[PDB]
């Protein structure tokens, strides 16, 4: 009834050639960019969205009256243009930010025990190297504003506006820009529009950021980032690249490329031997020269018969001085400082993005994916038996024995041997003839392909290829011949509306015939060999600064195989390989950090064309012989050769001579059939699996020791050796020898298989320096603040409009100022600025709510003022932007995040923040301060309390206390659409949702006292939580009711229930504050301070009509712990101590080992059986039934309840499963229980390096707690405590330029309390969950037979 | 060394029926499978075997 | 008795030699663009010969660039070409 | 002693066995490249 | 010494079939289904 099309607001796609060709050829009747086939369809039969942009820019000015050049000559003129200024809005944007960070400041100084540092900020003396910049974005920030809200109005609409010297004329089809200055248009999409924003407001981000860094470090040192750059220098940067890449049109991105190894190469000079430094230099200018040599020809050949072939390019030597201006530049901004060139980081991003042309980069990738490879076959075996003896190594570990081998006779005597006392040699014996008999072996099925199938594998919000004959449905109409017209009507039909779809979700629930045992059958039969419906299509969305990069799409049968066998090496195999699995969080960042040593740090980006069926089958028929499969791992190349590449984007068809099938239509610049090679990512893991395996085969040939870390698209082997051989060259020349040699011999290995590694790709050095793309040098670690804060502002990563999630992104953005970079007064001062600026100045317009927004806001605003009897409106903004959104504030960060980053009860941190925030506010009377936390107190708890609520989130609130989420309104929605859909298993579970859900929540409601996590864990034993999962996956999804229906718009019921969320979201504080109780004693302490711990006790107690829960309260370490500094002298607390003497301790690294929280949870008994045969969901399943045992001990109808959710899940008795179920020994699992909603680290937010100068000593403290509590457990968490105090070690500093000697924390004890282990009374409600497990049994683990 | 000149005989046989191994998994691919041959050059699995048993015992159950 | 011993020992150290010198030729394009041609088996120089007499046009190139010829580095010390030596001494140069 | 002999007779089968089947994908001319599949279509139905 | 006889003779075999790098596939077809009935045995009760 009402569809609405609201248009992006940020890049969050590509920019398409094909879609720019397009529209200047259609309106100028000739060829643009290129003389493709994309111009003959435009020019013959364009589109109706072009021809209404043609008619519109036709009622303006004539186009024969200027010179027509691509969108990229006009960034310099662009980014030049100035309109009116925006000063005066940029100080008062400053000076509100200013005012909200000094009551934030006072907050922290007030019980960090401190005793005008914002002050150093001048606001009337603003560089004027950051302001054009915000006004540059102002303007076309604003433009591209009033056209969403005019396009959310009408579906197309075409917007003119002018912005000083240059006109814009913009649509959602077609943008043009005339410049009078110069006199010439240019032609785009709506994509380089809103890049060419995104571009300004990273640019007044960046220059921001350093400007304040610079304004608080020329005062006091240390107290903003460590970092020293100019911003003139990058305002010349930033001018200087726009103007070379104005004069070389778009080839010039691929010159750009190159800033970041030109970084790389400074970072190298700066830390290494001038062998390493000059080397990795020389091949970086080698390169560059080359490119810049070959530019010429490349535009030249492109734009030949176009309407451009008569503009003149420029010749080599004005590039090649652009150049040279633009690395010094780089070079000078990189003052020899290690910092400085971490912090350069960002200028990857601040100069845009290339046009992606979908067609060419096909063609480039063709001719790799085609030549024929010589491959050498002792290698080629040596490879396998490398694979095979991991294998052995991984069973004999984890299992103790040998996989079942299918023939004991294929074995020598030593193997033999080997065989039967169930081990495996040492590195230093297994020569070559050992792989070569390895590779004899033939394994036994180890593993089984689950027979029913996963519906939380298979479904996700993708999108699918047609088949072979409907794959005329992703071109317009109007681009093709009148044959192919009427025989594509025909075809669709015939087709049923699963094979219409390009959605996997509407691919599935749109199934008429589905069944969950047809993948077994479609797997082990081989169904997919012969299959002449498939296709592989290459809509060529790639990512960012490359000239090619296609994303491939399927349909959806293969789809499936290809899911199942990455899940299935996933689970099975990828284990056994420690270097891959762990590179993301323990191996590379922690764990790694004459003997010579180096590093090699050859690219596998390109790796996947290189590979062949001969080179992935030696290893992919050992994953089959262990899964028992035919074809399962290698289905790629048995496939892909037999299938036609389409490249099939909405606009650029293929030039067909009017045939149906692709498969006779003649190869072209778009379609080619024989790939021999791999796609990408599609079999990522057993490619990674071969590339670890030959190190192995390579390490045994020579002798040294290598270690692999595979961090991300880059292999980085460090090398060690004995050397043994001095008195001549003793240290740097032994480690460049090693080097050289493991070089060639590394690259000689990866010649032998199929892959000719480039001279610029790899490289060798002496240590690791950009793993995980980190600069970590001599163990201190150098971080990049601003990269991920460039894009911040108003209305980021919201799918609709919505301020609560934008403000929590900006607030998110921002922290990492403070977690990464070293400084809390930036990021305090970032956040502030583009708060304001998101509630008091965004909210007036909003494209789907109109002024509601604001009127809201100003009724929430004036109601606090009358609560707290504030004199002036302009500081209660300043203290409603200080209070929790938990509350109804406008506050994206509580207090604690800025000293410790986990904790247990979000309710006591917000209280504890809200209680500092009163105690400093100097401006209201003492009787409201504790007025608001009676006003908090007085609940209307009667209501129902449903527990499921407390299973989805332990930390619940009850009583409309909480602010409501979008799963929540979303759920009612998402069952009706599900319930009235063509698949009968999807809907009769969307029909029994509501009945278990208010079924689940019976099973242990007379059961007390109420753990929360107990029923977390429960609410984890049964089906019903998975079905959870897959709807909470739906509400997502921007449009629920037009899923069934092929529309692509947002429909108006959803924009209706999105504003209600918004508009009853921004009340809540009001709410709150309206009705005050005065008999409600607050639990004063004997320091004149209120107990936050008792009242969030109280509070949840309240709205939960007191029902006494257990284990959820803990005391903040904000509130519960006072901290002073002394040396040696003082009551019983802990004591943090310094190692040196120095005063700063930034940059610097000390001799104690690094401190991360962990929680040694969990004393477990393990069972010793065998877990191979059983799936990963049946392994959770047997988890979380053996702390359901664990948890609940003695409580009546426990027996009862687990066999039954034995029965329903597993298919088998209770006493059956019990030896397979671990057994815990531990009495508190209030302490020990691990669950999720429980956090298992507790890290301080300072970087690893910071913590590791300081000690701790909690004897004092034990001594205290002893003296008033006995043995038994108590409230209070250590770890936070220990990260509290190093993050106080770090923050004191940076306000003040001397860090503390010793400081102290003593605890105060009418803030902990104590958790016995509790004893459960009532029975259990066992007999429901059978219901449960009958009617949601799709989302069911397959039965143990 | 009469027993030890015929133990390298086994394992240097043993390393060429590795080498013959590696050479008949390389050479069964894409035009083997086309032509349904792939899966005599590799042989049955297991899996294979127990699809044939099921239906060959669900038919003489529907008897 | 023994004699045969170093018979089969002859016949099996000459039959390793021919099964370690073996090169493969992968399947592809029949360099008509019709059908896939299966893999090969022989000598690298007769595979490499005949692959080569098949290629057409920028195709031959690459394999030649990619199977015959390969990266002649000694020591390292990459040297800077003359071209890219005019970078040099614009970026190195007046700093 | 003994042992040895009969292992090395067993591999020994086993390679004569493998180069059997080695040269029908590439040895193998392609007309009798397609006998096997009839067999392989009858294996279904004759167990 | 018999075992050796019929190696030395095998050897002959063996370095014939392989200097050339009919009737293979039905020693092929006979090599599949004797272990697949086996297979099938172990497969298929207790
Ligand atoms: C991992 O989730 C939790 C952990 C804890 C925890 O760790 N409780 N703590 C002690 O039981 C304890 C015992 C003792 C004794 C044995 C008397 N000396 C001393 C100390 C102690 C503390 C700080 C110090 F600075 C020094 C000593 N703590 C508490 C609660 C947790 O989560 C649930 C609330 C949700």
């Amino acid at each position: 009834t009402v569809n609405v099309y609201l248009p992006d607001s940020y890049l969050k796609g590509v920019i398409s050639f094909s879609e720019t060709n397009a529209i200047g050829s259609c309106l100028l009747k000739r060829p643009y960019l290129k003389n493709d086939n994309t111009a003959k369809v435009a020019i013959e039969n364009p589109v109706i969205e072009h021809v209404r942009l043609k008619n519109a820019v036709n009622s303006k000015m004539k186009i024969s009256d200027y010179k027509v050049v691509e969108p990229v000559n006009m960034q310099h003129e662009i980014m030049k243009n100035v309109h009116s200024c925006e000063l005066t809005l940029l100080k008062q944007f400053l000076t509100r930010s200013k005012n909200i960070s000094t009551l934030k400041l006072n907050m922290i100084c007030d019980w960090l025990q401190l005793k005008s540092i914002l002050s150093f900020i001048d606001v009337e003396f603003i560089p004027s190297w950051v302001s054009n910049w915000f006004s540059n974005w102002y303007n076309l920030n604003k433009l591209i504003l009033e056209f969403r809200r005019e396009e959310v109005i009408r579906t197309g609409s075409i917007l003119c506006r002018s912005l000083g010297k240059l006109v814009f004329i913009v649509s959602s089809y077609g943008c043009i820009v005339k410049s009078n200055k110069s006199k010439r248009v240019s032609f785009f999409t709506y994509n380089q529009l809103l890049t060419w924003k995104d571009v300004m407001l990273s640019r007044f981000n960046a220059n921001f950021c350093i400007w304040v860094s610079n304004s608080l470090n020329e005062n006091q040192e240390g107290l903003g980032l460590r970092s020293n750059l100019q911003g003139m220098l990058t305002n010349k940067l930033y001018e200087t690249v726009d103007y070379m890449l104005s004069l070389c049109c778009n080839e010039g991105f691929s010159l750009v490329k190159e800033f970041e190894g030109f970084i790389m190469s400074e970072i190298l000079r700066i830390t290494e031997h001038a062998q390493f430094s000059t080397r990795f230099r020389n091949t970086l200018l080698n390169g560059l020269t080359d490119q810049l040599t070959k530019l010429k020809n490349k535009n030249r050949l492109r734009v030949h018969s176009t309407v451009l072939e008569n503009n003149d390019y420029p010749m080599y030597e004005v590039v090649l001085k652009l150049l040279g201006d633009t690395l010094r530049c780089i070079k000078l901004l990189i003052n020899k400082n290690l910092e400085n060139a971490a912090e350069l980081y960002y200028i990857f991003r601040i100069f845009g993005h290339p046009m992606v042309d979908e067609r060419d980069a096909m063609d480039a990738v063709k001719l790799n994916n085609e030549i024929t490879k010589i491959l050498r076959l002792e290698s080629l075996t040596e490879l396998r038996g490398a694979f095979i003896l991991r294998i052995i190594k991984g069973f004999v570990d984890n299992n103790k024995r040998w996989p079942k081998i299918k023939n004991l006779k294929v074995l020598s005597k030593r193997w033999t041997m080997y065989f039967k006392a169930k081990n495996y040699p040492s590195q230093l014996e297994l020569s070559e003839q050992d792989f070569l008999e390895l590779a004899a072996i033939q394994f036994e099925q180890e593993f089984s392909v689950p027979e029913k199938t996963n519906l939380e594998m298979v479904l996700n919000d993708k999108a699918i290829s047609p088949p072979k004959r409907l794959i005329w449905s992703v071109y317009p109409k109007n681009y093709l011949p009148e044959t192919i017209k009427n025989r594509y009507l025909e075809e669709t039909f015939n087709a049923s509306d699963s094979l219409k779809t390009r959605r996997v979700l509407e691919y599935y629930l749109k199934d008429n015939k589905f069944d969950q045992k047809e993948l077994k059958s479609y797997v082990v039969r081989q169904e997919y060999l012969n299959d002449k419906e498939h296709i592989v299509s290459l809509t060529g969305k790639e990512r960012e600064l490359s000239v090619g990069r296609m994303f491939a799409m399927q349909p959806g049968k293969q789809r499936q195989i290809q899911i199942l066998a990455e899940k299935l090496l996933a689970d099975n195999i990828v284990p056994f390989f420690p270097e891959t699995l762990t590179k993301y969080g323990d191996l590379d960042l922690q764990r790694i950090m004459y003997i010579a040593r180096a590093s090699i740090v050859t690219d596998l980006s390109k790796f996947n064309q290189a590979f062949r069926y001969e080179t992935t089958a030696i290893c992919a028929d050992v994953a089959d012989e262990l899964h028992g499969t035919q074809s399962l791992f290698c289905w790629l190349h048995l496939i892909v050769p037999m299938t036609t590449m389409i490249c099939a984007y909405r606009h650029a068809p293929p030039e067909t001579k009017g045939e149906y099938d692709i498969d006779k239509i003649e190869e072209q610049s778009g379609l080619y059939r024989y790939h021999m090679g791999g796609i990408e990512g599609w079999c990522q893991k057993l490619w990674t699996m071969e590339a670890i395996s030959l190190l192995d085969v390579v390490s045994v040939k020579t002798r040294c020791q290598m270690t692999s870390l595979l961090n991300g698209d880059n292999q980085s082997i460090d090398v060690s050796k004995p050397v043994k051989l001095s008195e001549g060259l003793d240290e740097v020349k032994a480690d460049y020898r090693l080097a050289v040699k493991m070089l060639k011999e590394i690259r000689d290995a990866y010649r032998n298989i199929g892959h000719k590694l480039k001279e610029g790709e790899t490289y060798i050095s002496r240590d690791l320096q950009f793993i995980s793309k980190v600069i970590q040098s001599e163990g201190v670690m150098h971080p990049t603040p601003i990269k991920k804060v460039l894009r911040v502002g108003p209305w980021i990563n919201t799918i609709l409009d919505d301020i609560k999630t934008s403000a929590e992104s900006i607030g998110s953005l921002c922290q990492e100022l403070e977690f990464r970079g070293e400084s809390i007064i930036v990021s305090l001062i970032l956040r502030n600025f583009w708060l304001y600026n998101l509630y008091m100045h965004e909210s007036k317009q909003h494209p789907l709510a109109g002024k509601q927004l604001f009127k809201q806001l100003n009724k929430t605003l004036t109601s606090v003022q009358r609560f707290f009897e504030i004199k002036r409106e302009n500081e209660v903004v300043d203290l409603w932007m200080n209070i929790p959104m938990q509350f109804g504030g406008g506050d994206p960060v509580v207090f604690y995040r800025s000293f410790y980053r986990r904790t247990p009860d979000f309710l006591t941190e917000a209280i504890s923040h809200v209680d500092i925030l009163l105690k400093i506010s100097a401006n209201i009377k003492n009787e409201t301060k504790v007025s608001f936390f009676k006003a908090l107190l007085s609940i209307e708890k009667n209501e129902r309390a449903t527990l499921t609520t407390l299973m989805r989130d332990p930390q619940a609130v009850g009583s409309e206390r909480q602010a409501k989420v979008t799963s929540d309104i979303n759920r009612t929605a998402v069952t009706s659409i599900l319930s009235l859909s063509p698949n009968q298993l999807f809907s009769d579970s969307a029909i029994h949702y509501s009945r278990n859900e208010e079924e689940v929540g019976i099973i242990a409601e007379n059961i007390t006292p109420v753990y929360p996590h107990g029923l977390r864990v429960l609410y984890e034993s049964l089906p019903f939580h998975k079905a959870e999962k897959v709807v909470n996956m739906i509400s997502g999804t921007k449009s629920i009711t037009n899923l069934l229906q092929r529309t692509s718009a947002i429909n108006g019921e959803d924009i209706d229930r999105a504003v209600s969320m918004m508009l009853e979201n921004l009340g809540l504080l009001s709410r709150i504050l309206s009705v005050v109780v005065d008999s409600i004693e607050i639990p004063i302490k004997s320091n004149g301070r209120l107990i936050c711990c008792q009242i969030s006790r109280t509070l949840r107690e309240t709205s939960w009509n007191n029902m006494e829960i257990v284990g959820v309260t803990s005391p903040s370490i904000t509130t519960c712990m006072d901290v002073i500094y002394a040396t040696s002298s003082h009551l019983k607390g802990i004591i943090i101590e310094k190692f040196s003497t120095d005063r700063t301790t930034r940059g610097q690294r000390g001799p104690k080992s690094p401190w991360v929280g962990s929680s040694t949870q969990e004393k477990k008994l393990v069972p010793v059986y065998n877990r191979q045969i059983l799936s990963k969901q049946q392994r959770e399943q047997l988890e979380a039934i053996g702390k359901m045992r664990w948890v609940y001990k003695g409580t009546p109808g426990l027996r009862r309840l687990l066999n039954k959710i034995c029965l329903g899940s597993l298919g088998i008795s209770y006493k059956c499963v019990k030896p397979l179920l671990p057994r815990f020994m531990s009495v508190n699992f209030l302490h020990r229980l691990s669950v999720s909603s429980r956090p298992m680290e507790f890290p301080a937010s300072v970087p690893a390096y910071r913590t590791t100068n300081y000690h701790f000593d909690t004897s004092p403290i034990n001594q205290a707690l002893s003296e008033r509590f006995g043995n038994e457990d108590i409230n209070l968490v250590f770890q936070n405590a220990i990260s509290c105090g190093i993050s106080i070690m770090s923050v004191v500093e940076q306000l003040t330029g001397r860090s503390p000697k010793q400081l102290v924390l003593i605890p105060q004890l009418e803030e902990i309390d104590i958790m016995p282990p509790p004893v459960f009374q009532g029975k259990f409600n066992y007999k429901l969950v059978d219901k449960i497990t009958s009617d949601q049994h799709i989302f069911s683990p397959d039965k143990i037979d | 060394s009469i027993e030890a000149r015929l133990e390298s005989i086994e394992e240097k046989l043993s390393m060429i029926l590795g080498l013959l191994r590696t050479l008949n998994i390389a050479t069964a691919g894409p035009t083997a499978a086309r032509d349904g041959i792939r899966d005599a050059m590799i042989g049955i699995r297991e899996e294979l075997i127990a699809d044939i048993i099921k239906e060959a015992k669900g038919k003489a159950a529907e008897m």
